[PDB]
């Protein structure tokens, strides 16, 4: 008559992720409909269909003067906790996890006078050297050149290239898996204005859209606040 | 690609050999990430006698960023059921309560309160009182012992009480016609209910509430709060991980 | 969501959860 | 051509400057409240026209972060002079909005704005519903681009045409206490150029207005 | 302390009956419909009331009812109240009347328990007025007329959520 | 049975007393003004409900001729608390009326009233639009029965249900200056019976309201 | 609506946009609301020796209004099964009965 | 009966499955009457603060 | 003896100082910040009367690598250092905090 | 009534409850 | 007889009880 069973040693323990609920103490509670639009099932979803300003210096944009040329314009170690990619949606989302596998996109919204032209260059430096510091060094890598004047912004896709199928959403001392490299933009042509008088500098917004192959795997509690 | 930005809408570039998916996004799924008992809150039980402080299950407050706090405030409106799991960490010599019954009684949005005495268990003398609204009845009670119990805990379902078609996290307006400093982001009962814990204990132990948010539906995205200071420009932030170097 | 055990429906979905419309 | 003529009521806003018609989240619905077994008035086409508030006067040295809070529309409701009069004597109102920010500039001007429509905008220090000049905590600009918007860039135009649908936790609401749709305008990149002002502007307007049961004479 | 108000030929302006439409407001205290409620926590229904006029069969009173949604602080004259939803009725041949105080609010369920002013407690007031001061064959024989205030649960009304009883207060 | 329940808006006037539904001249028309190449608002069902003014208190020794002038509805418009607010900010209005006079009496009461709806009522000594107690020149009662009406007789009832259509010389009009429909109430036969009052009453209400173009904020 | 009252039978009015249901009344269902272990009564056990006071399960008395009392006296006649659950709150040092 | 009797009580309980009710009756108030015209105010989940 | 066995997946942060605290009549006993429950599966078992002061569960393959290399010939980081030889960043199954 | 678990009929309805006619 | 549970035959009727002929 009575069934025969054996408790596992574990048995009367907790389990903070038991695939299966608990005892339904209140029942039959019918719930009212919801008419609110702008709903979501997936979080990656929102960061793909939405950019966020990267924080260069304390602002979300770099400058372009008619006295630049050689010098780098913008640089940062492509890892989801590198300075610039700190305040972004896409990067702040990440920290509920441990891993990402995606190439990112950036959009350069030039905001200088409508009598200003700046022309220009972006470059992705895979990890190896110790940060090229002149386009003449950087142009020998993957780069794109762009001429503001009629465009009114631009887009560059920093891909995913590495031996590991997933990388780290957390930066740390130089590993083959932390760093994916740098992202760089250069003054391929020092800015110009109707008068150097009226128009001193031009600027450019650096917006970060999640790439089209990007995804976060593995949820993880939050460490300490540092 | 040439972007004609400014009109909201992002902008992509797509390289060569685009990369194949795997993982399927899945681990970023709202309902999924939120269907797990978190350790949120922690209180002190009641003595059976006297008047209680009806605890309220409002997990839309945040602050200590234990990655569950931010996540709830990534949406505007939220609708999900609840499930709890009270535990009870003994605070002194775990052999001073040779029994400890704990009258965990859950209440639905709107249930009255005022709970003075009305029960009493008569037996040979002494007689120990129980809280009036604590007893069993309409709103689900659970009686578990705090002695020898290889897990001084319980746990159950709690379907969505609140009147609102959905729960608004951050309200811009007020909660009552008494436009008062407090009722701003309050709104009458944007929550899951209450709980009254009474046991011959109250001291000699706490608890660790918990929430399992099955059927979590989120609406109206919102920005996600950094949670970490800014570093030194140009560089990486370095948190000691599984990986790391050494 | 995280309930992939074939015992979750011991309590039919009326008692289990809520219902919409 | 960037012909951006938008009509609601009999207030015809033509304005070149607009580049896009951004619908926030969704299209507005006219289907009466789910929870009001109460007879409504579908406010007419006059009344629910537009109004147009000069917002403020953008300056120069304004460090990215400054925005024009616009809880739509209380405090500035008292000036929507025919619609205003109605929502006074009618408990609750189900209505989205249409707004066209506008700004007066030139050739020699840098400065861009992330103008966005926020749902259940937090903040406004219990001095909410009060259109004004509060800053934001910086990152709000790194992420304010997540709440449906459209930026304004002096190097490309003068308008942002935010068109939104009705929102609130319950199926309708007391617009003298709950402003779902509250518009902001943050300075992504400071202003730069000729020393003149750069006055800001905005053409607000209700849409699909339905307000329930009348209220006692004010006598 | 009674289930009815009066109607004299000296009224007019003044309110006749008023109460804050919430299932624990004075009048709706002894009613079946209200006493049932307290086993719970929530209701979602419009209520109906029936006005059984009991004055002499030589009496006529004519009259007005009004529902004041929550906002102001209780209109205190029909001239203030008539600008809201109201109904007028003439006893004489009717022999009673019915008024349906609907449900209008942003929340799908309200509170079966009253408390300090919330957007969810109060649904408003219910008011009845002397739109025409009472009349009799002789002011002598017939002084006052009366009227019963009966409460039928509305046709869309329902109680959800059972709840234990608090203390007795 | 003399069930006379009349609804417009959500003001349900039940009242036995009514005997007939007298349409004055014609049925009202909703077809916009002939001469207004101007966008209108068809005022909703709320608002254009009813209102109900206690008229006066009939007495005893009141010699046939006394009437309650009711230029519908100015002076007493300021109390139609939602409709009122609208006609303030809108030049012109095309609207008929519905009104149900009512009177509180008994068995021992003589006194009858010729309550009538007058088109372009003369008189009101340049103190018009002012509801009050002016007499009439006697014969006005011998002939006041020529302007569409319905009498009230204490020996048969308590109401007169005058329902009228829109009128004015031009196809619409400024209701703050031209009251086409002005209701009167003359005592054909003095009042007689028990010494109590006999309070009079009336439930006024617009119908088919359409008011043209808005007007400047009152600031 | 004109009511010709007095003959018992209530009287309704029905507004415009009547309101849709939800909840389905359900939570007011007699059998349902009463199918839950209530805490009613409380006694003192017997010593094995001597003569007992046979306790009687008559839950039709009411008084302390713990919303189960009223509910039973809302009907005239009642027919239902029963199920019990005795518990036993120790009254002193819960280590004096080793069995 | 138990070797106890003292050193403890009990808390009986009832589960009334298949409850059938007949012949309604009036439902007893359970709360005093308040002050006329107004609301009764019990501290709830909701409430104000 | 409650034991907060918390497992972590390859890459999860670390730095775990205090942040929790259970308040009750006085004393109050702290719990490790990252120890509490949440994202990465916790198990609370008592060390008293428990007829098996043990637990046990599943832990699917965390690590990024398509497969786990046992013996690596090369190095783990661009800091060709004595240690990172046969190391390789996270050739493992995770961590645990007790 | 409140018994929406698929184990309630472990004891068939004869032993479980009563019966009418 | 008093065994109306659907677990009584966990032990088939050979082990359970006896048998006649």
């Amino acid at each position: 008559a009575p069934i025969r069973v054996v408790s596992v040693p574990e048995s009367d323990s907790f389990m903070s992720s038991v695939p299966d609920n608990s005892t339904p103490l209140y029942p039959k509670v019918v719930v009212p409909p919801r008419q609110v639009p702008g709903r979501f099932t997936n979080f990656i979803d929102v960061a793909k269909q939405t950019y966020s300003f990267c924080s260069i210096s304390g602002k979300p944009y770099f400058e372009v003067t008619n006295t630049s040329g050689d010098e780098p314009l913008f640089q940062m170690d492509v890892s989801l906790s590198a300075a610039e990619l700190h305040g972004t949606y896409v990067a702040s989302l990440s920290s509920f996890f441990a891993q990402y596998r995606g190439s990112l996109n950036f959009n350069f919204i030039f905001t200088g006078a409508a009598a200003t032209k700046a022309k220009f260059l972006v470059a992705f430096v895979p990890p190896h050297s110790a940060a090229p510091k002149t386009r003449d060094e950087a142009m020998a890598c993957i780069h794109a050149v762009w001429d503001v004047g009629l465009n009114s912004a631009f887009s560059f896709n920093v891909p995913y290239s590495s031996p590991a199928d997933f990388m780290a959403v957390y930066s740390a001392e130089a590993t083959v898996v932390n760093v994916s490299g740098w992202l760089q933009v250069y003054a391929l042509t020092a800015l110009t204005s109707t008068d150097i008088a009226v128009n001193s500098k031009g600027r450019v917004l650096v917006a970060v859209s999640a790439g089209p192959d990007f995804s976060l795997r593995h949820p993880v509690d939050l460490p300490d606040k540092q | 690609v040439t972007n004609v930005g400014e009109d909201g809408e992002p902008g992509e570039t797509e390289p060569r050999h685009a990369l194949s998916p795997v993982d399927m996004h899945v681990h970023t799924d709202v309902s999924f990430l939120l269907d797990r008992f978190f350790d949120v809150e922690t209180l002190e039980l009641s003595n059976l006698t006297g008047s209680p402080a009806t605890h309220v299950l409002d997990p839309f407050g945040s602050t200590a960023q234990l990655a569950w706090a931010r996540l709830l405030n990534t949406c505007t409106y939220f609708f999900s059921d609840l499930e709890l799991s009270i535990q009870f960490k003994f605070t002194t010599t775990p052999s001073s309560v040779g029994e400890g019954f704990v009258w965990v009684k859950w209440f639905p949005v709107g249930a009255p309160t005022k709970t003075t005495d009305a029960w009493q268990l008569e037996g040979g003398g002494n007689s120990v009182r129980i809280q009036q609204l604590a007893v069993a009845g309409m709103s689900p009670t659970v009686v578990f012992k705090i002695a020898g119990s290889r897990s001084q805990a319980c746990g159950f379902s709690v379907p969505y009480t609140s009147m609102w078609r959905v729960v608004p996290v951050f309200y811009n307006g007020w909660g009552a016609p008494t436009k008062e400093k407090a009722t701003y982001n309050w709104l009458p009962g944007a929550h899951f209910g209450s709980i009254l814990l009474t046991s011959d204990a109250h001291d000699k132990g706490g608890c660790y509430l918990r929430y399992r948010f099955p059927r979590a539906n989120m609406y109206c995205p919102r920005p996600i709060p950094p949670a970490f200071t800014r570093p030194a420009d140009k560089t990486r932030h370095k948190f000691p991980t599984n990986i790391n170097k050494q | 969501g995280n309930s992939g055990s074939i015992v979750q429906n011991f309590y039919m979905q009326q008692y289990q959860n809520s219902i919409d419309a | 051509d960037r012909i951006e003529t938008t009509v609601v009521g009999v207030t015809i806003i033509n304005s070149q400057g607009s580049v896009g018609t951004t619908y926030c989240y969704s299209k507005p619905d006219g289907r009466p409240p789910s929870t009001v077994s109460d007879p409504v008035t579908r406010l007419g086409p006059t009344l629910s026209r537009h109004y147009t508030f000069k917002v403020g006067e953008w300056p120069h040295s304004q460090s990215h972060g400054h925005a024009w809070i616009c809880p739509l529309p209380s405090d500035k409701l008292k000036k929507m002079g025919s619609f205003h009069e109605v929502v006074k004597a009618h408990h609750l109102v189900k209505n989205g909005w249409d707004v066209v920010v506008q700004v007066n500039a030139s050739f020699a001007h840098s400065g861009a704005l992330c103008v966005a429509a926020v749902p259940e905008y937090e903040h406004t220090h219990e001095k909410a519903l009060k259109w004004s000049e509060l800053e934001e905590p910086a990152y709000t600009y790194q992420q304010l681009s997540v709440f449906p918007h459209q930026l304004l860039n002096l190097r490309t135009n003068s308008s942002v045409h935010l068109v939104m649908p009705y929102i609130g936790p319950g199926p309708t609401t007391n617009l003298t206490l709950h402003n779902p749709w509250t518009i902001v305008i943050l300075i992504l990149s400071e202003l730069t150029g000729p020393g003149q002002t750069v006055p800001v502007t905005m053409s607000v307007a209700p849409i699909d207005a339905m307000v329930n049961g009348p209220l006692p004479n004010p006598e």
